[PDB]
């Protein structure tokens, strides 16, 4: 059975027909207990010195608002000039939502600019069960890519959900599950988050946030000894 | 000549100028990604004479591991712009999915060269869902998408295997059975360039 031919026939994207989209629950509990309180700061990242964000982060989730998400926007010109390397821990990770066009290439230039190498290419595959055009496009674009970079020394690389309503620009929350199940450390920054993405265990910094609670000193207090190297998957220290 | 054609050979040493121009090119290279089969070095990949196979058309380029990056380099050196990327979701016979993450997909880069015209852009979508067969085996769905995209035109595949041979496709690979050429223009230029029928140096 050819699902591409079926898509040309009916408008049902091939991904609509993927079916099925133990203790990997008590690990979620451990994450939950070691999570720092949610913290969040409203900031215009273009105009905001990123250095004032301390300490250096173990994970950075970068979700710039691309013009392609709409059919203030950030171009890859703008994204590439963020000084991400100045706030990233010597050993640390990045997850960059790259969209589905030039960003697949420019997000790689970025990752190398900031000192990462890409070890995973996580694809969000948008089904259209409930509703059966870039000039350079050759095919209909039905996915978005989140690139994962490393610097220094259970899950699949696929998120299948229904395509969000036009003008809804929210990325699948499942990305946070994938990131958190990696146990990469507890200093987690989400850049260009929104009120709706604020999450325990995460510092959210965005221009649309409507309240702030960020204090660098209070933020660093969560990781002072004996808690500085926890994976975020271990028990709290008595 | 529409029925399958193919040349057993080393794509490193074959003079691919004798084959003409192609509207679509697909390659599934043996990228050197550590750890099988005979691979090609990054420089060998860079030196492949892809630029002569097309003037205006599309390149389909399977990539994995570090070849996600290296293929983007070969694709750019060879003169294409990456304009799409197809992922094949590997499933079993009952439609369930098979370093840091388990891999449920294979990536194929889509590149464009020149200004190709008459193509049916947008008939298909950038996701394939197809059952996994032999190891290192392409899903036949990709030939259907390439046919709808560019029906009737001449296509060439590099690093194919016997099952890959298809109508309108010339298959190059070192595991094919000899030489089978039907296009007279190609037969001609092959007899000229290779009068003793052997491809070396
Ligand atoms: C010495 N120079 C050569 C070699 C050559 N070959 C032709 C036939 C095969 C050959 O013998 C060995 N290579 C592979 O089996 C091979 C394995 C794996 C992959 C990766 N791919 C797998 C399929 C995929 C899932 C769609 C996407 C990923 C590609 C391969 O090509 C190399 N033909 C001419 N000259």
């Amino acid at each position: 059975n050819d699902y591409c031919q079926h898509f040309v026939d009916t408008g049902h994207r091939p991904q609509n027909f993927i079916r099925d989209v133990e203790l990997i629950r008590l690990k979620d509990e451990l994450i939950a207990k070691s999570n720092t309180p949610p913290m969040y700061l409203q900031a215009d990242i273009e105009a905001f010195d990123i250095r004032e964000l301390t300490p250096k982060f173990d994970v950075i989730l970068l979700e710039p608002p691309l013009e392609e998400y709409y059919r203030k926007c950030w171009t890859w010109d703008d994204i590439m000039k963020l000084e991400i390397d100045e706030i990233a821990a010597p050993r640390s990770f990045i997850f960059l939502w790259c969209g589905s066009g030039e960003g697949l290439d420019l997000g790689r230039v970025c990752l190398r600019k900031w000192g990462y190498r890409r070890c995973e290419d996580i694809c969000w595959i948008k089904t259209n069960k409930n509703n059966p055009l870039d000039p350079k496009a050759v095919f209909q674009r039905t996915k978005e890519h989140c690139l994962m970079g490393i610097k220094g020394t259970v899950d699949i690389d696929l998120i299948i959900t229904e395509e969000p309503e036009i003008g809804n620009i929210e990325k699948p929350v499942e990305i946070f599950h994938i990131i958190e199940h990696f146990c990469l450390g507890r200093r987690r920054l989400h850049l260009f988050g929104r009120d709706s993405t604020i999450r325990p265990g995460w510092l959210t910094v965005g221009p649309t946030l409507t309240n702030s609670n960020y204090n660098a000193e209070t933020y660093a207090s969560y990781f002072s000894a004996p808690n500085s190297y926890l994976t975020g998957c271990t028990e709290e220290i008595e | 000549l529409f029925p399958p054609q193919w040349i057993c050979c080393d794509i490193r040493y074959l003079d691919v100028s004798i084959l003409g121009k192609f509207a679509v090119v697909m390659a599934d290279p043996p990228w050197d990604i550590h750890m099988p089969y005979g691979t090609l070095t990054d420089d060998e990949m860079r030196r492949l004479n892809i630029p002569v196979l097309q003037d205006d058309g599309f390149l389909f380029l399977w990539v994995t591991g570090r070849a996600m990056e290296l293929g983007r380099e070969c694709l750019n050196l060879w003169g294409y712009e990456r304009v799409d990327e197809i992922i094949w979701v590997k499933t079993n016979q009952l439609q369930r999915i098979i370093h840091w993450l388990n891999h449920g997909k294979e990536h194929c880069l889509v590149g464009v060269k020149g200004n190709p015209q008459g193509f049916n852009q947008g008939l298909d979508c950038d996701v394939i869902v197809a059952e996994v067969r032999s190891t290192s085996h392409k899903p036949d769905e990709i030939y259907g998408m390439i046919e709808r995209l560019s029906p009737g035109t001449r296509k060439i595949e590099l690093f194919g295997r016997p099952h890959n041979v298809q109508p309108n496709w010339i298959t190059l690979g070192n595991q094919l059975d000899g030489i089978h050429l039907l296009d007279p223009d190609v037969v001609a230029r092959f007899k000229q360039r290779y009068p003793d029928g052997i491809i070396s140096k």
